[PDB]
């Protein structure tokens, strides 16, 4: 307390507040570039499904494993994680939602698995005892697809391996500025859209060489693709999460400011009038 | 009985107080601006009837009388906690 | 040896001075009390066997004296500035 130390706590709750202005500056530019990389990944994936939709079940059909939906024994994850902290409630929610689901599934006496990208879904699912397989870490707000391609190699690998029965990816939705959700998703066995490729009855493909072979690696780059899509709107909620979060952190400051001033002015006048009056009541 | 005000009451005793050199203590205030408030709400009473019968040469039996107060104090800066509040 | 509370001694001198009319300092700490400490302080020492061997009239020798102090000072909210400490 006193003046002197209150002022300094004024000075350094100030400095605090630059910091966290400008750290909401800068998640919003970011968020700005994240979701335009994140509409640029939309054609991709949009036209391979087109594809794979006229290919499997069209007006011709194919049996490949991943379309079919066998019997769960046990199931994978491949969780979606930031790598930096001050996101709010992000990773939390989505762990949480997360781990309620793999309680079901462990109820059932059905096995879980999981994949981690980012790296505070690794050390919170170290932390709880999960059983992680493979793991990505320090991306940071560059996500490429060449460095995804691990993980979930492991994941295909074990599920025409037999060694698992359905496929999930869990991660967060970008929907409005404000608001963002934590989803989990199948992405094997193929969910089945509603697009009629009926009127495509008029045609077929050529095929070089087989349709078997290239159905294969057609389900193979969709299934990454998605992951790269899921990867890139969570770092776009990331971003939109830490601006909001630093907006309010500032706010705070701004508010806390208000009260330690009132504190150091009343000490400012204590200081005076104990002073002065032992001068005073001192002389004669 | 309504005190308009009690921070004022105070401040004008401690006019009067450093106009007779006395010596103040916390907030420039004397040392009995306590005293000052004590001796003033602690009339605002209930009493009971042998007080009252007492009091009044026994002309009125087997009431009680009483005097409510409401004092009110001025707090700068919603501060609940400085020497006159 | 262990002072306890100097910060005590510091008080009681300091009602002793303010009783006996002398000039206030700050915080009405007469103005020796550094002066006070200081001199009490000072007597801890280490002595070499010189002056023991003078003091003792030749009874010790090559022995050197010995005299530890632990003063003990309260600190009211952690302030280190205030007169005593």
């Amino acid at each position: 307390a006193g003046a002197k130390d209150i002022r300094s706590k004024i000075a350094s709750v100030q400095n605090t507040q630059k910091i966290t202005k400008a750290m909401e500056m800068v998640a919003a530019s970011k968020m700005r570039k994240s979701q335009d990389r994140m509409a640029a990944s939309r054609p991709y994936a949009e036209t391979m499904r087109k594809v794979i939709g006229h290919l499997a079940h069209g007006n011709l059909e194919y049996k490949h494993p991943y379309l079919e939906d066998r019997d769960v024994k046990r199931v994978g994850y491949l969780v979606v994680s930031t790598d930096r902290g001050l996101a709010g409630g992000l990773n939390i929610n989505l762990f949480k939602k997360l781990l309620a689901e793999m309680k079901t599934w462990t109820d059932k006496g059905v096995q879980a698995d999981l994949a981690m990208i980012g790296s505070k879904g690794v050390s919170f699912f170290n932390s709880v005892g999960g059983n992680v397989v493979a793991q990505v870490t320090g991306m940071g707000d560059n996500p490429s697809l060449s460095e995804l391609i691990g993980p979930v190699k492991v994941m295909l690998q074990a599920y025409d391996e037999g060694r698992l029965d359905k496929l999930y990816i869990v991660s967060n939705k970008f929907i409005n500025t404000m608001s963002q959700v934590p989803t989990i998703s199948q992405l094997l066995p193929l969910p089945a859209s509603d697009d009629d490729d009926l009127k495509h009855k008029s045609w077929d493909y050529l095929y070089e060489p087989d349709p078997k072979a290239l159905l294969d690696t057609l389900l193979r780059r969709y299934v990454e693709s998605q992951v790269y899509q899921g990867v890139v709107e969570n770092l776009a909620s990331e971003q939109a999460a830490r601006m909001v979060a630093m907006k309010a952190a500032t706010d705070n400051g701004g508010s806390l400011i208000k009260e330690l001033q009132l504190v150091y002015n009343k000490a400012r006048q204590a200081s005076i009038t104990q002073e002065l009056t032992e001068i005073v009541s001192g002389a004669a | 009985i309504i005190y308009d005000d009690l921070s004022k009451q105070a401040v004008a005793y401690r006019q009067i107080s450093l106009l007779l050199r006395r010596p103040p203590g916390r907030e420039a205030f004397p040392g009995d601006v306590f005293y000052l408030h004590s001796r003033l709400l602690e009339r605002a009473a209930r009493v009971n009837a042998e007080y009252v019968e007492a009091f009044t040469k026994g002309e009125v039996k087997g009431k009680t009388g009483s005097l409510t107060a409401l004092p009110i104090i001025e707090t700068q800066a919603g501060d609940v906690s400085a020497f006159v509040p």
